[PDB]
């Protein structure tokens, strides 16, 4: 509800730009298909399947809104959705292994800026 | 506009296509080559009603809407004799499997 | 000349364009002159056929709108035995 | 396979516009040339949609699956949207053959179970239970675009 520190804010941001803005080794934006959800009317065995949903879009709210209160509570949520993306999917297919990719790399963005 | 006919003289049948704005003496002339009677030997018809040369087949009543490539206007033709249309054979009884 | 003749099983002549005629490959080797009789196919059914030959000319590389070929459910298979036939 | 999506990153906004009295189903190929059914079109409607420049569609009935044309042709890739404007898909019914036509009557009208007990050439029986899919075509349009590559 109330706003955390300027300082976690500003380090949640610039975690989760790195995650949405990185590029694989191939030159893919990895984020784009992760960035918002399936439609309800568009694939509902999304919804049966996944009692958690989670996006990019909505991780980006619950940010401004001040829902995480720590970098582990954004952690938590990024976690979440790259693990529902590698249960919803086929193991092999190429949203499976850019889930991994992804979850990586917010580990990397978040020990770097544990760095600073 | 292009309309499409289905000229009947009792057991012929002449498939062709004209302009709206084609006369029916034209008409004629398309039948002249075909079956090798002059226009003058000729009379067309439309719903029994005979067709002066002079008029366009669009005057005559015969429209691109109504006489369509699958579902031809019926122009009819008699020589110089009675305007007959004789009927087609009958398909059989349609099948129960298709009822 | 422009125009064949296609006689029916009852006795029907059918006459139609030459390019028309031509949209079967059977009519084409069974081309009095210029006169193909059919001894099987009666005059409902080839009357219908020689529609669809004006129908497939004007539609077939066309960029206008495509109307559907009327069939009747009573002449379905009749139709179908002779465009089987006629390879059209 | 020959018949597959590239994997284009260029959007490209399109206009299906149903020209034709059947229910369209829209076939998007995917990056494996495996179909996938789109939302369908019915008679008469425009649905302007978000696909891909290099994407495949296919047009079928929706509950024939029938074979459909688009822009006179059977695939229709997205191309350039010059000044944001969107490319034109104009779905259409082919000239179907007069057997083919037929075929669509009788399969309308009869259960697979009764194809049987109709009087006809014992071939034409096949001809009726061989039903229109997706499947069965990519092979041919397949061949035909090898054919062209190579010429």
């Amino acid at each position: 509800l109330s706003p955390n520190p300027p300082k976690l804010t500003k380090q949640m941001n610039a975690i989760i730009d790195t995650v949405i803005n990185y590029k694989d080794s191939s030159g893919r934006q990895l984020s784009e298909v992760f960035i918002q959800l399936p439609s309800r009317k568009e694939l509902p065995e999304y919804y049966e399947l996944i009692r958690k949903p989670v996006d990019f879009k909505k991780i980006k709210e619950r940010i401004r809104n001040h829902k995480y209160r720590s970098l582990g509570d954004l952690e938590k949520d990024v976690m979440l959705l790259c693990h529902n993306a590698q249960t919803f999917n086929l193991e092999g297919s190429q949203i499976y292994e850019d889930s991994i990719v992804l979850q990586s790399v917010f580990k990397s963005a978040r020990q770097k800026i544990a760095k600073e | 506009m292009d309309v499409f006919l289905m000229i009947r003289r009792h057991k012929t049948t002449i498939f062709t296509d004209a302009k709206e704005s084609s006369t029916v003496f034209e008409l004629k002339r398309i039948v002249e080559g075909i079956l090798k009677r002059p226009p003058d030997e000729q009379r067309l018809y439309k719903d029994d009603q005979l067709l002066d040369d002079g008029k366009t087949l669009g005057e005559c009543g015969f429209t691109s809407q109504t006489a369509r490539p699958q579902a031809p206007a019926t122009v009819g033709l008699a020589f110089r004799e009675a305007l007959c249309i004789e009927p087609f054979s009958s398909p059989p009884e349609l099948p129960d499997v298709m009822k | 000349m422009m125009y064949v003749k296609l006689i029916s099983s009852d006795g029907h002549e059918f006459i139609v364009k030459r390019e028309h005629a031509l949209t079967s490959g059977t009519i084409k080797a069974m081309l009095e002159t210029n006169e193909v009789n059919f001894r099987e196919i009666p005059s409902h059914v080839l009357s219908k056929v020689c529609m669809y030959f004006t129908y497939k000319v004007r539609y077939t590389n066309s960029s206008t709108e495509i109307p559907e070929f009327p069939i009747a459910p009573e002449i379905a298979l009749e139709l179908l035995m002779a465009a089987n036939f006629l390879d059209c | 396979p020959v018949l597959r999506s590239v994997n284009s990153r260029e959007p490209s906004q399109v206009i299906f516009c149903n020209r034709s009295p059947r229910v369209v189903l829209p076939v998007w190929l995917n990056f494996d040339g495996e179909p996938q059914p789109y939302p369908t079109l019915p008679p008469g409607t425009g649905r302007r949609i978000h696909s891909y420049r290099g994407h495949l569609w296919l047009f079928r009935d929706a509950g024939t699956h029938d074979g459909l044309l688009v822009n006179q042709t059977e695939l229709f890739v997205p191309s350039l949207n010059v000044d944001g404007q969107p490319i034109f898909a104009n779905i259409t019914l082919p000239v179907y053959t007069l057997k083919e036509r037929c075929l669509q009557v009788v399969r309308s009208l009869v259960k697979p179970e009764n194809y049987r007990r109709l009087d006809i050439v014992r071939s034409l029986y096949e001809d009726l239970e061989d039903h229109p899919n997706v499947q069965k075509d990519l092979e041919r349009l397949t061949q035909e675009r090898i054919a062209h590559q190579r010429m």
